[PDB]
């Protein structure tokens, strides 16, 4: 006859609790394990893993293939205007919310780290040119000429063998984490690409290319938070 | 590092401009041991005959196609010795290397994506109906995607889902490279064996699907070659098969 | 506490809420030939 | 439990090291660093991925089952196939994975009501409720007074009202070494019979009922099944699905659209 | 926990030993294995037959007894006989082996329901129950309020409904050193009497009754009895029963059929 | 007055389930055990056994 | 837990020592001992200023919400900001800092009453209640029956009546190093939109609702909410607030007195 | 089976008790500290300060 | 824990459910005289 | 007893209520220059 004393809070069912229960088949034997390729232990590996972002979210094009294509030209008019223009933050920005780490970011409150941003230039062999591509840290207007927009972090990208350039957003934020959801209070920047020098291309080769990119997480990545995500949606039985 | 060469049986393939191939997760395929064995038979193991490289017929990329598909293993059977021991056997075991060739000149654009999806699942485009067999796997020719919706007892093959209901953009999760005409020409990609059972019928289980999309569509200027063909080669590798009966007819 | 097991079965047991273990060179690099940031891809 | 990486210091740099220079068709995904290209200080991170793990994203319960049965012919019992393709909210987060070997920890929550009737006047007692698993291949009963609710062999368990709720935990009854969510095959040899994973799924059925034998007036009952997977390995990431689901035996999908309409491509909200 | 024999790699052979000819009528069971008869590789096995222990095959609850009793003359108690004959589930069971030695854990269930009336106006307090084993040769009681209720030196169980089942626990109490579950002889010595098991079980009697005096109106309840036996020990297996069962005092039987009619000797489905 | 916490699956009936519980006869002496022979220890020593197979199960 | 300091003798002096004069422009609080300007005995002190410490001050629950739902269409649930400025009671309490760091320890306390009609003749089961916290961004669901009250992810808690009252325990879930009651500033960087500390606060939402589908009659519900904060910090004391409150958003406040009036300057009662 | 006497006071809520009780969010990381000047620690530092007096208290 | 016995009589204990012993030669092989199965049974 | 921690997380654990530290220094003394009570404050 030990004697006992109740808390509050017993008698009550939590989700988010680890309780030793006892086992409905006594002394079952499983299956031995066998070695499966491809064994993923944290949801930060599939983050990183690039995927390509629906840039041209215009009407129209969100049920094609036409999305992924930013296109490009070769000409003299208007050579003094943005090329694409999109808010960096990745919870809520339509171009890149329903991307791999958009996906796995809406599934949390919470989020911190570098993002990274590569871009592959579809075209002919023989052309050539070259592309500014700038992130604007927030506290302005969203630049609206080349030399407002070279006054932030950006990087000159030489079209050639590579064919890839790489810009890498370096977390610029007056608090450890930021909100997933959209508030004035945590706010990211604004990505703007603008024209180093036009392309030129010889007689024979096609006159318009299209550039397509891709976005992941760095490894400083990190989410805290757990919620449910705002994507799916069930109206009644299936 | 462009230049690579690969020999397999008595066939090899020589490619002048790619990339570094890739291993599908990290590891090379190979045999299966005793303690991972659940069955009690001696295994044939055929080294020479039913591994080697295997030619598919090939198609036309035109400035329109929407994409192709590929169903294997079962894409793989009535070719060689390989689609033999199919027959007469229950159960077997093999990894695949997939060559990509599709070639083009300076003054030509385009690009292609090169993906395996392993058990790839494909809804029907009437949701209260399923579709006959026929339209999943054919065995002779690649089925074509679509770019808008379409109806009827088959496939959703419109490319935004791509037939999964998934997006068309996120599928570079899975092993995957990328063909760009003005980079690389040729695209390898090796495969181990991934299922859930140690071993299983080949003809009842689809293992994995390869899908081949244009996110670049094709353009070239008048005077310029308009036929560009796509070739499609795979090669079986570590080839086990085990119980024998007689053959079956399918 | 925390380490005490009152039940015999194994999956009468509490969730391994406390391992931190990652490997994304399965998925961020699988090419066979190593590459180097510094030198050229290609 | 460790820490992220720390940032190192950088400075000026003029040389023929390219590290922002790559190539995506090789299928390699760049390792670059804010500090390659650009001018950072030294900062030590002591941020942790400690719920982006598996184990803790998967552990939550979650209601994968929900229905009535009434005390007063078929409606006096309920009957349940086990499968997680019932839920939307559950099933999108198990189908980011192709093979996954869990434990699950069941538990259940039973209300009952009185139902709206001319006359209510009634003094009962307390209620007791029975739930039995049926193994596959067993006896299904029939009737709520029918010989197979004896559980001989197959577990039951009774809880009485008023108290806490049942829980009970099942280890990994899979016939194969993990659980194929996605199987792409048919069921015959003969490429014939039923396309998808229903193939696969054998689990046994459910069977809940309610022990007293009448009362004076109609009485209905609900019972909510809830779920946590933990002990858990995933194999095989999948993207995740983007259509509404529209039946639970298979995957079929309609036509949507991978992102939300923007005015034009240098619109900024 | 042992795990089953591994396979041993076999290879082409031709000798004078022959594995597979053997003779049936010595009454040996042959010890061949697929390795003597064919080539086979080498794999190791890990299975364990652990689940198929006789412990492990008994140890699980059965439904042996089940009666109602009334409160509002004889309808306000229950009278049982122990005995394991009387539920088919269990007695298939027990009926594998000719002697047993076991330990039981009896568990019981009481629910209790208002009988359908025109009129129902009640309010009645939490009800009490009342079990009690009278050892053989003990007095019986006759009546609710009689006085061999007052268990002097027998046990009882007293159990207020909404709280959990009562469980007690019962040693080996044979006066034989096993129970005989099937018995050839007759009870008395002239070759007369009773022939059958019956003669061999003597064991007491169990009494169920409400506490409670009375009620405004009549109430009725229900008891179900589980065992669960432990501890066990079998001897002498014996071939599984075909015919189902008729009377639970005799082994009386109808002539039935070996197996399923089949349409031919070659006829495969 | 130790502080106890009652956790979700209490107060219920599961078949299968081992715990202790207390006895209702105390001290109660058994009778000793004999060599009975012939103790069957697992189910699958009776499946060894060898049985006549019904093939002919044609009507009739 | 130590002790206070104690007194030291003191004796007649004439010098030069002026422990009494000072100057309180220089910002200093003067550390004068009633020894040094007075005739003092020994005495050891033993009171000790255990109760005084912050942790002990704010260890003790305090009601933060109060709300009412029913069961018989919007009012079937009730919808709660996670704000500590809606009781005088705790902000008076919790506003004497500007910078806190806590960890709260919540308890409900859930009571319900059948509602005055003309018939009231029902028999009705025990009821069940459930409270769902919603994390910021996340659905919020619409109706009783919605699919946001099946918790996939967002923890829950069911607490049937007559037991005792629910607990949980919550770590520091801000986005800063500490929480912000002051905060003087706007929320938008062009100095525009809501001046006060309503925008640092992001907390969730809270759902209460009854699991029973329907009742014969009316009946009415109420929970009442208690924090306790343990493991506390406090940094920048602040002033009392003399004046009531009058909304819970901002400070808004109205012209009040420092102190009581008295007849006059030298008016001792 | 553990035998257990409850004692009375239990399944009551008393403001003033120090109980464990079980996390509703299990292995949350926070956010790491940082040092905040001025922390006040006990309720007799504030008293200790000096505070101007309203001696001249009449009315008006 | 699963080896405290917190009563002292001993039905009033826990199955042995972790018990694994076999003897199939009681049935199977029955015979007095030794049979070897390569060697011919008669 | 008093010292013993049932539950793994932090959180879940009682009130520090025996914690006796002061610093009056802070609020009471802010001036730079060393002030003593003795001497002339200015
Ligand atoms: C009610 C008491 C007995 C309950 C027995 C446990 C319930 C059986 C469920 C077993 C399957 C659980 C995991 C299956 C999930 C899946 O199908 O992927
Ligand atoms: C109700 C409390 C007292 C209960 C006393 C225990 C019940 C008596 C049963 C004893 C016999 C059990 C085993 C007999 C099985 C058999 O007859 O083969
Ligand atoms: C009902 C079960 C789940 C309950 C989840 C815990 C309730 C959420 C409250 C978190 C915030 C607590 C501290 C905030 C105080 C403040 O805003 O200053």
């Amino acid at each position: 006859g030990v004697p006992v004393l109740n808390t509050p809070g017993s008698t009550q069912f939590l989700t988010s609790d680890d309780f030793q229960s006892p086992s409905a088949m006594p002394q079952f034997d499983e299956t031995p394990e066998m070695h499966i390729p491809g064994e993923v232990r944290n949801l930060m590996e599939m983050a990183e893993v690039d995927s390509v972002v629906p840039v041209n979210n215009i009407t129209g094009k969100t049920k094609s293939m036409e999305a992924y294509q930013i296109a490009v030209g070769t000409g003299n008019t208007d050579k003094t205007k943005p090329i694409f223009s999109f808010q960096m933050d990745p919870g809520y920005s339509s171009v890149l919310k329903r991307t791999l780490l958009g996906e796995m970011l809406n599934y949390y409150a919470h989020w911190s780290g570098s993002v990274k941003l590569t871009f592959l230039f579809c075209g002919s062999a023989m052309a050539t040119g070259k592309l500014l591509i700038s992130y604007s840290p927030p506290g302005a207007s969203v630049p609206s000429s080349r030399k407002d927009a070279m006054l932030g972090t950006h990087i000159i990208w030489d079209i050639g063998l590579q064919s890839s350039c790489v810009l890498c957003v370096p977390w610029i934020s007056q608090s450890h984490y930021r909100m997933v959801q959209q508030d004035p209070y945590t706010s990211a920047g604004y990505i703007t690409c603008w024209y180093q020098t036009n392309i030129v291309v010889p007689p024979g080769a096609p006159t318009s290319c299209d550039v397509l990119c891709f976005a992941s997480a760095c490894n400083d990545f990190s989410v805290r938070l757990l919620r449910d995500t705002p994507f799916m949606a069930q109206p009644g039985k299936l | 590092d462009r230049v690579r060469s690969m020999t397999l049986g008595n066939s090899t393939i020589t490619t002048q401009e790619s990339a570094n191939v890739v291993v599908g997760y990290g590891e090379w395929p190979s045999y299966l041991s005793d303690k991972e064995a659940t069955a009690e038979d001696q295994p044939t193991q055929p080294d020479v005959a039913t591994c080697r490289f295997y030619t598919l017929e090939s198609v036309q990329w035109e400035k329109s196609s929407p994409g192709w598909w590929w169903k294997f293993p079962e894409a793989l059977k009535n070719m060689g010795l390989f689609g033999q021991n199919m027959h007469y056997h229950y159960l077997g075991r093999a990894g695949y290397t997939i060559h990509v060739q599709c070639n083009a000149s300076k003054f030509h654009q385009g690009c292609l994506l090169v993906v395996c999806v392993p058990e790839a699942e494909m809804g029907c485009a009437d949701t209260s109906t399923t579709f006959p067999a026929t339209e999943l796997t054919t065995e002779e020719e690649p089925h074509v995607f679509t770019s808008d919706s379409i109806t009827g007892k088959k496939v959703q093959a419109a490319v935004c889902n791509a037939g999964m209901g998934v997006g068309v953009g996120n599928l570079t999760i899975f092993p995957h490279q990328w063909i760009n005409l003005r980079t690389n020409n040729s695209a390898t990609i090796v495969m181990p064996y991934i299922n859930s059972v140690p071993m299983d019928n080949m003809f009842r289980h689809y293992n994995f699907t390869l899908m081949i999309i244009p996110f670049a569509p094709l353009n070239f200027n008048e005077g310029a070659t308009a036929y560009v063909p796509v070739t499609v080669t795979i090669a079986p590798m570590y080839a086990e098969y085990n119980g024998l009966r007689l053959a079956s007819t399918q | 506490y925390t380490n005490i097991n009152f039940y015999k079965d194994a999956a009468s047991s509490a969730s391994n809420r406390q391992e931190l273990q990652q490997d994304p060179g399965k998925f961020t690099d699988p090419v066979k030939d190593l590459m180097v940031k510094t030198l050229p891809a290609l | 439990d460790r820490t992220v990486a720390n940032t190192q210091p950088s400075g000026p740099s003029n040389s023929k090291e390219i590290p922002a220079l790559t190539a995506v068709e090789t299928g390699h995904t760049s390792q670059v660093d804010p500090s390659d290209t650009l001018q950072t200080r030294h900062v030590v991170n002591f941020h942790s991925r400690s719920e982006s793990t598996v184990e803790n994203f998967m552990g939550r319960a979650a209601c994968v089952f929900m229905d009535q049965y009434k005390l007063n012919s078929t409606d006096n019992f309920a009957v349940w196939t086990i499968n997680v393709r019932e839920m939307a909210q559950l099933r999108r987060k198990c189908e980011l994975f192709t093979y996954m070997r869990f434990d699950i920890e069941m538990t259940m929550v039973i209300t009952s009501c009185q139902d709206q009737g001319t006359q209510l006047e009634q003094d009962m007692p307390v209620l007791t409720h029975q739930i039995m698993y049926v193994p596959p291949g067993g006896p299904i009963p029939a009737k709520v007074d029918s010989y197979e609710w004896q559980t001989s062999t197959n577990p039951s368990v009774f809880w009485t009202e008023g108290n806490a709720p049942a829980r009970m935990s099942i280890p990994f009854i899979s016939v194969g070494n993990a659980y194929s969510l996605f199987y792409d095959g048919w069921s015959h040899f003969t490429q014939d019979g039923t396309y998808g994973y229903t193939t696969l799924n054998a689990m046994g059925k459910l069977f809940v009922r309610h022990v007293n034998k009448s009362s004076p007036h109609q009485i209905t009952s609900t019972i909510r099944v809830y779920f946590k997977p933990k002990h858990i390995k995933a194999w095989v990431p999948r993207p995740p699905r983007l259509c509404p689901y529209i039946n639970k035996g298979d995957v079929n999908f309609v036509v949507t659209e991978v992102t939300d309409a923007r005015k034009s491509i240098t619109d900024t909200p």
